[PDB]
């Protein structure tokens, strides 16, 4: 199977309330293991997984220094971006940052990425070639100019092809029992009449990993998109996730509708009928 | 300035059963910006032992949070999640539907 | 691990 590691960085300015609020979280696929908070009393990188507490002091304090370098970076990025859009200092703004690498079944380098976003909208992102960039607006073109003239994209590809992938292999070994697991979703459907001639058919999928899953409804072969009530994949809090879809059907023709669950943990795509 | 309505989901970690301690989760996702008030309701009042997950976001740069606490389900006690955001005119409250 | 270097400034 394929695995991934991602780091997420969020900085929100506080006009007239001091420093900006910085938060950083690291992930291995859909499993969190590190995290930092600017308002926490610890003021250092904290573990958020049992298999990551095995690290020594060099690893712990070494990442606290790098998350502080990322925090002060966004602190300066807010003032620079504020001038790119001619904004005042009385408004709060958000800069978002994420990068990481992917590995396949053989745990070889799949794809590396690094993207920025200012106030929700995309700003700049490293392409798949890991050497050229993609500027969203003209304000991002200014950032592209400074980073291509300094040739700073090659050191990024050096980190995405080495330190990221090589240390991603380590976590998959130290947390082998928790990371290289694939739990099949527990599927079922519920029936509840909402009106005299209407009923709600909710297709369920519980306790699955990873979180990516596809639950779809079909009526005798044709798929439903406008009537299907889909909610985002929610986590149960124990590592596994949940998801349900629903369609309101006239009472009496429920035998025509069928739910289809697609998940990698399933040996074959299963179908629930009536 | 992009704004997105949050997606509230009040649910339990395990199938609910009266007399067995469980966990009540209020999953908020797909919102922007990050500033948001999330409160869990106990019989009409607020739970003060609420723990929350760490702030993260998705590919669309929309944030998501997981608020959870330990509780004992009961048919008499009512639960809900009070969420307040800049996109919401009034404080939206989603009641937990045990059977769905 | 995280990145030790940087991309420069915006």
């Amino acid at each position: 199977g394929s695995h991934s590691m991602r780091y997420f960085f969020t900085s929100v300015s506080r006009p007239g309330r001091g420093e900006p609020r910085f938060i950083a979280v690291g992930y291995v696929d859909d499993t969190q293991f590190v995290r930092f908070d600017s308002d926490a009393a610890s003021q250092r990188m904290e573990p958020r997984a049992p298999w990551i507490e095995q690290e020594g002091p060099e690893y712990w304090d070494g990442e606290t220094r790098k998350v502080k370098a990322h925090s002060q970076t966004h602190r300066v990025d807010l003032g620079t971006l504020r001038g790119y859009y001619n904004q005042s200092e009385a408004g709060s703004h958000t800069v978002q940052r994420m990068y990481g690498c992917d590995v396949g079944s053989d745990w070889r380098f799949l794809r590396g990425y690094h993207q920025y976003a200012y106030d929700g909208k995309d700003y700049i992102a490293l392409k798949e070639d890991l050497r050229s960039w993609t500027a969203a607006d003209m304000a991002a073109q200014t950032t592209k100019h400074k980073w291509e003239a300094a040739h700073v994209a090659e050191q990024l590809r050096a980190y995405l092809e080495g330190t990221c992938v090589e240390w991603l292999r380590r976590y998959l070994e130290n947390g082998k029992e928790t990371l290289q697991r694939t739990d099949a979703p527990k599927t079922h459907m519920t029936h509840h009449a909402v009106s005299d001639h209407e009923a709600t058919l909710r297709c369920w999928a519980l306790s699955f990993y990873p979180a990516e899953i596809t639950l779809t409804w079909q009526r005798d072969g044709e798929d439903q998109t406008q009537d299907t009530e889909l909610v985002e994949t929610r986590p149960a809090g124990d590592g596994t996730f949940q998801k349900w879809a629903a369609v309101v059907v006239p009472s009496g023709q429920e035998q025509r509708y069928t739910c289809h669950v697609q998940h990698e943990g399933l040996p074959k795509p299963l179908t629930l009928r009536w | 300035m992009i704004q997105r309505t949050p997606k509230i989901q009040v649910y339990s970690r395990h199938p609910a059963e009266n007399g067995k301690s469980n966990f009540l989760n209020c999953y908020v996702s797909g919102f922007h910006p990050s500033d948001i008030e999330v409160d869990l309701l106990k019989n009409g009042e607020r739970i003060e032992k609420v723990e929350h997950s760490d702030l993260s976001f998705s590919k669309d740069w929309s944030f998501y949070l997981l608020y959870y606490t330990e509780f004992t389900p009961t048919e008499k006690d009512e639960y809900a999640c009070r969420v307040n955001h800049v996109t919401l005119s009034q404080p939206k409250i989603v009641k937990w539907d045990r059977d769905m | 691990m995280m990145w030790d270097r940087g991309l420069g400034m915006m």
